[PDB]
């Protein structure tokens, strides 16, 4: 694949099927499987980074609790609190070290998360 | 401070307290039940 000029997962995911079928030893089923794997790899990479910080996964799930700014969602996700369920399971004591989160604001966010997850 | 104070609180009130998770609420219920007590008396 690298000798045929492919350097990125994006090229393999999006390049016209004809160019991948010009490679010696690739059949239409193997090219389709390679593209599906490349798209799934691209999807997984994006989701992983979005859950690690606050790009999309924690910027929607962890940030569901009213009051969560994007910065706080990334601070929560850096502690492994990636979802609104993960936040509903926390104590105030587990979040007390997050810069900009007061015990009252932590308690309000955990209660908002519990109201949505357990009482919605 | 007392078991009599705890028994008067409802489950919904205890879930509003700071640093009070679903796991700690289940522990409190299981322990009160072992003594024949229930929350909200």
């Amino acid at each position: 694949l690298v000798e045929e000029g492919f350097s990125t997962l994006e090229e393999l995911a999006y390049v016209p099927m004809k160019e991948l079928l010009e490679i010696e030893g690739l059949d239409e089923p193997t090219v389709e499987a390679l593209r599906e794997r490349a798209k799934n790899a691209l999807a997984t990479i994006a989701q992983a980074q979005e859950e690690s910080l606050g790009d999309n996964k924690p910027a929607d799930d962890l940030l569901n609790l009213e009051g969560v700014d994007r910065d706080l969602a990334f601070k929560l996700a850096a502690r492994g609190v990636c979802t609104l369920e993960d936040l509903a399971e926390q104590g105030i004591d587990d979040l007390a070290d997050i810069e900009g989160l007061t015990d009252e604001k932590a308690g309000a966010l955990i209660m908002a998360a519990r109201n949505i997850c357990w009482f919605g | 401070h007392y078991i009599g104070d705890l028994v008067q609180r409802t489950e919904v009130e205890l879930l509003k307290t700071p640093n009070l998770g679903k796991k700690s609420l289940t522990e409190i219920k299981d322990v009160l039940a072992s003594r024949g007590l229930s929350l909200g008396m």
